[PDB]
RNA sequence: GCGGCCCCCUGGACGAAGACUGACGCUCAGGUGCGAAAGCGUGGGGAGCAAACAGGAUUAGAUACCCUGGUAGUCCACGCCGUAAACGAUGUCGACUUGGAGGUUGUGCCCUUGAGGCGUGGCUUCCGGAGCUAACGCGUUAAGUCGACCGCCUGGGGAGUAC
RNA sequence: AAGGAGGUAUUCAUGUU
């Protein structure tokens, strides 16, 4: 997964305290960074279909997150997408 | 009964502790059961890993015969 | 099984305690289990079967002592 | 007083090693046309003892039914095994719209005006047990009122 | 997921004159509490409260006569899946009027028997016998 | 003044003793040929075999209304019985008078049985011992058959109590 | 007469069966556990064994027959004297599986018996090789060991006043397809749902039957003497 | 479906106390992905086993069971295939309803007197009450009482066949 | 392979061996 210091520098970045863990762009945060990090492990190991399903779990969830983002505030929305770079 | 580890507060089984594993493999070499020895389930999964490396590292024998 | 002859001990006690010792080894079982290829489907059976008769025992024997038979 | 009633007979076998035992089986329905009513079942080699075996056994073991003037209170619901059967009350006249089991036991039972219908099994042991089962399981404004805590007018 | 919190409420009353409970328990509702007066003033229930500040919790101190529950039967009605509406005209009669129907009209949730004689309509919560 | 269940059966409580194998005095209901009945007034007046109350010739010497002393098993069996076993009392009794033993060199007799795990063993009125094979007898001929199984006053040498066994021996009086 | 929670607790009415053993339907009457056996709240025997006493004080006043059912190899000997010292009748052998229900065939025994009787206080085991004669006397003895306590009731009796219900579920269930009321000693591990009059506590010990046989007794003598 | 041991990369679950967001949830036609064994294509590898095949027997016959050999195949890499008594013959999610004996994995307290006692969560096997069921049986892991959504059934055969 | 005993099975020390 993702280090406990990596994870208190996304919550440091995206939360407006230090303490904010739970907010919806702290979780798409991380669910970028881990998704991103797992590229290199399923361009080796194709076979692993195992943990691919874990990976299509996670975009989900960031999915059904940026939608609801989306939905509640556009604006936070569209600074979080543009910040983390992705696609609608 | 009285599983041996669990009243000693035993955390890992070490492979180096020779005698102890001594105590739980048979004449032959085989790994004794738990319904024998009484020995509690994890510490038997650990028992066994520890019997197998010590095994590796030729500190217990496969069995009888080679040695 | 590899037993040593003790001295005065006789012929016969030797060869007692070289045959409890291969019977506590189980080789005999071993090799007429490993005679022929038994699918795992077989051998997850039988295991299956077996640990059901051995609590059905055990349970029925545990209600004879609660239920007296005469 | 008590009206009786053979609602079937049927011949039921057990094979012995030397053939067949034929016996006779026979269902009847006892009631005092005013709230009262059971059913028997009896077993016998022939069919008059059976029939006397089981008008004893009806005439035992009677229950009571909360007859409002000859017709039910509400509808009711009754089931046993897969015979499901609908009981309606109706006005004066209609006379008893039933088929044969609720025929026999209704009549007997004492209600004279009912709208009735069995889904499912038409078996008539079952049927009489259902029907019996839903006419006591049936309960009257005297009964709720005392049961809700109300008055009869409360409850009108 | 929970989706007829009324409808768990009618199950919880039933399973729990079914297993002879004295008391049942549930969160509460402005809903469920309409309904549980509904309930006591019609003599269903021997009587409901309320306990909680924030997370409200709705008791019901259920009734028994002769041993036997008091609620025969109660049934959901009108569910998520199929809402249930009724004009004044063709409000029903549960056991022939000896039984109740909890109607949700425009002045509140009522009898069918007290609908009827306000001249209105609504929805139909659930049946009690 | 409606005094509470609760306090009088704390009362109670602390009035008796239940616990696996306490030794604890009861009162003899009833003597039959076959059991006795005795009362330790826990669930049940339990019954208990003749031969427990029995002497070397075989004599009930209790008597009904005797305060008597058994070990109460289990306060309960699944069958409404509370188990008493009076044979645990008489073994008690035979370990404390052991002690004893130990305590003023008391010459008891018992049976030598024969070898032990290091010599041979001993056994006296339901208590075993082990003495070491170097203290067979005091004129040690060479017929050793006279050694095991008879009768021996010897004193405690020692006592494993956890082992459930002593160390007898041939002590200076034998 | 009168019981109280003292002489109840010296008797040992409070102790119940094991926990792995209760009922959860006896639940209400069990106060605690102590060391995996349960007890039994007197709280809850006391106003209940009264109000049963109440119950057969009045069916004795109205003449009604009780018949005492203990059946335990603790309670036989007890149920006997008490039944004999209050002039009601008893069963304290094997419950016979119908009694009640299968009646006409127990009067049909009762009458075999009293025939039985007539021939031992009639010379007749006389003509007899004296082997038939030991035979017919045996078979009186067994009929008298089996229904002794019942050759006078006649009918049916009006109450049934029953120790260790479970061990006499048979009898409840008998009496309640009767419409006879049953006052049961219930224990931890019974069903009081046959019962009619319950009254919770120890089943088990000769002290506590003893005690409620002498109660019960003593409260129908007094209603018969009224 | 997964079984020696070790390392590297990696998915999920559960518990303790606390903080955070504030309904963000459930189900899901079409769609996408994974999917035992056999099988197919290309390239290796091939000890044992072994369809087909060869021979020897048994039998009235023996295109089989048995014996002696034995090729594809089983193994690896990359693709295809898309089915099984793929079964708990029991769609997913949520709430409520008496108990007992265990197994495994966490965690709190009391004297841990010494493997103890008293709790509190996860998963899991058996027995059984009410209830349900045609019955068999299920029974807090329901086939009980209900709520949401999705898949199917409409006599046997012809037929899961033809087009 | 046959027969007996104990149990759901061992605590029964270590020592001895
Ligand atoms: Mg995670
Ligand atoms: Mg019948
Ligand atoms: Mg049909
Ligand atoms: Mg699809
Ligand atoms: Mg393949
Ligand atoms: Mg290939
Ligand atoms: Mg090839
Ligand atoms: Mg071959
Ligand atoms: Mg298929
Ligand atoms: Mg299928
Ligand atoms: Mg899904
Ligand atoms: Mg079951
Ligand atoms: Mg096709």
């Amino acid at each position: 997964s993702l280090s406990t210091e990596a994870t208190a520098k996304i919550v440091s970045e995206f939360g407006r305290d230090a303490n904010d863990t739970g907010s919806t762009e702290v979780q798409v945060a991380l669910l970028t960074a881990q998704i991103n990090h797992l590229q290199g492990h399923f361009a080796e190991h194709k076979k692993d279909h195992h943990s691919r399903r874990g990976l299509l779990r996670m975009v989900s969830q960031r999915r059904k997150l940026l939608d609801y983002l989306k939905r509640k505030d556009v604006a936070r929305y569209t600074q979080l997408i543009e910040r983390l770079g992705l696609r609608r | 009964k009285f599983c041996r580890f669990t009243a000693e507060g035993v955390q890992e089984i070490d492979y180096k502790d020779i005698a102890t594993l001594k105590n739980y493999i048979t004449e032959s070499g085989k790994i004794v059961p738990s319904r024998i020895t009484g020995t509690r389930a994890k510490y038997q999964r650990q028992l066994a890993r520890a019997i197998k490396r010590a095994r590796y590292l030729s500190l217990l024998p496969y069995t009888d015969r080679h040695q | 099984p590899v037993i040593k002859v003790r001295e005065n001990e006789p012929f016969d006690v030797a060869l007692r305690r070289f045959k409890r010792s291969c019977e506590k080894a189980g080789v005999l079982a071993e090799v007429r289990r490993r005679e022929f290829y038994e699918k795992p489907t077989t051998e997850r059976k039988r295991a299956k079967a077996s640990a059901v008769k051995r609590h059905a025992k055990k349970l029925a024997r545990e209600n004879a002592r609660r239920t007296r038979l005469y | 007083e008590l009206q009786e009633k053979l609602i079937a007979v049927n011949r039921v076998s057990k094979t012995v090693k030397g053939g067949r035992i034929f016996s006779f089986t026979a269902l009847t329905v006892v009631g005092d046309g005013n709230g009262r009513v059971g059913f028997g079942y009896g077993k016998a080699r022939e069919v008059p003892a059976a029939i006397q075996k089981a008008m004893e056994k009806a005439r035992r073991n009677m229950i009571n039914v909360a007859l409002n003037n000859g017709t039910l209170q509400h509808p009711v619901k009754g089931v046993h095994t897969g015979s499901r059967v609908f009981m309606q009350p109706a006005s004066e006249g209609t006379g008893i719209i039933a088929g044969g089991a609720m025929r026999a036991v209704l009549e007997v039972a004492g209600v004279h005006n009912v709208l009735a219908k069995a889904y499912g099994s038409t078996n008539p042991i079952n049927v009489v047990r259902a029907t019996i089962d839903g006419l006591e399981n049936m309960n009257s404004p005297e009964m709720v009122a005392a049961k809700r805590g109300k008055s009869v007018e409360e409850i009108l | 997921s929970m989706q007829d919190p009324i409808a768990d409420m009618l199950t919880r009353i039933r399973n729990g004159q079914a297993a002879n409970k004295a008391a049942v328990t549930m969160p509460s509702s402005k809903l469920k509490v309409a309904i549980a007066n509904v309930l006591k003033e019609e003599g269903f229930i021997e009587d409901f409260k309320v306990e909680g500040d924030t997370k409200p919790e709705l008791e019901l101190t259920l009734k028994y006569f002769q041993g036997k529950a008091v609620v025969e039967s109660i049934q959901r009605v009108s569910r998520p899946g199929l809402r249930i509406y009724k004009r004044k005209d063709e409000l029903p009669k549960v056991m022939a009027g000896l039984g109740i129907a909890v109607v949700s009209t425009s002045k509140g949730v009522m009898t069918d028997r007290a609908a009827r004689q306000a001249g209105l309509g609504g929805e139909i919560i659930c049946y009690v016998a | 003044m409606t005094e509470s269940f609760a306090q009088l059966f704390e009362e109670s409580l602390k009035e008796i003793e239940t616990r696996p194998g306490s030794i604890v005095r009861g009162v003899v209901v009833a003597i039959d040929k076959d059991v006795v009945l005795v009362d330790a007034g826990l669930k049940s007046e339990s019954a208990i075999p003749a031969e427990q109350f029995k002497n070397a010739q075989g004599e009930l010497e209790i008597q009904v209304g005797d305060e008597v002393d058994v070990a109460l098993d289990a306060v309960e069996d699944g069958f409404g019985e509370t188990l008493l076993s009076r044979e645990k009392a008489k073994r008690h009794e035979a370990w404390i008078t052991l002690e004893k033993a130990y305590e003023d060199a008391e010459t008891v007799t018992g049976v030598i049985n024969g070898k032990v795990k290091g010599g041979f063993t001993v056994e006296l009125n339901g208590i075993r011992a082990f003495l070491p094979g170097s203290l067979v007898d005091v004129r040690p001929v060479r017929d050793t058959l006279h050694l095991e199984g008879k009768e021996l006053e010897f004193k405690v040498i020692k006592l494993d109590q956890k082992r459930n066994n002593v160390v007898v021996s041939r002590r200076a009086v034998i | 007469a009168t019981v109280s929670m003292r002489d109840m607790l010296k008797a040992g009415v409070h102790f119940g069966h094991q926990t792995r053993y209760w009922n959860p339907k006896m639940k209400p009457f069990i106060f605690g556990a102590r060391n995996k056996v349960h007890i039994i709240n007197l709280e809850k025997t006391v106003p209940m064994f009264n109000e049963a006493l109440a119950e057969l004080n009045k069916i004795a006043s109205r003449k009604g027959k009780i018949l005492f059912v203990g059946t335990k190899r603790a309670a036989s000997e007890a149920v006997k004297d008490a039944a004999l010292s209050c002039d009601q009748f008893f069963v304290n052998h094997r419950w016979l599986g119908g009694m009640l229900t299968n009646w006409k065939t127990v009067r049909q025994s009762i009458k075999r018996l009293k025939d039985l009787e007539t021939q031992s206080q009639d010379g007749t085991f006389d003509k007899l090789t004296k082997k038939e004669a030991l035979m017919r006397t045996r078979e009186l003895e067994k009929l008298e060991n089996s229904l002794g306590g019942i050759k006078d009731m006649g009918g049916l009796p009006d109450a049934l006043f029953v120790i260790d219900a479970d061990h006499e579920h048979i009898a409840i269930k008998e009496a309640n397809n009767l419409g006879i009321p049953v006052f049961a000693i219930v224990d931890t591990n019974s069903d009081p749902d046959g019962v009619d009059f319950v009254i919770p506590g120890n089943d088990d010990a000769i002290r506590a039957v003893t005690l409620y046989l002498g109660a019960v007794a003593a409260t129908v003598r007094e209603g018969r003497s009224q």
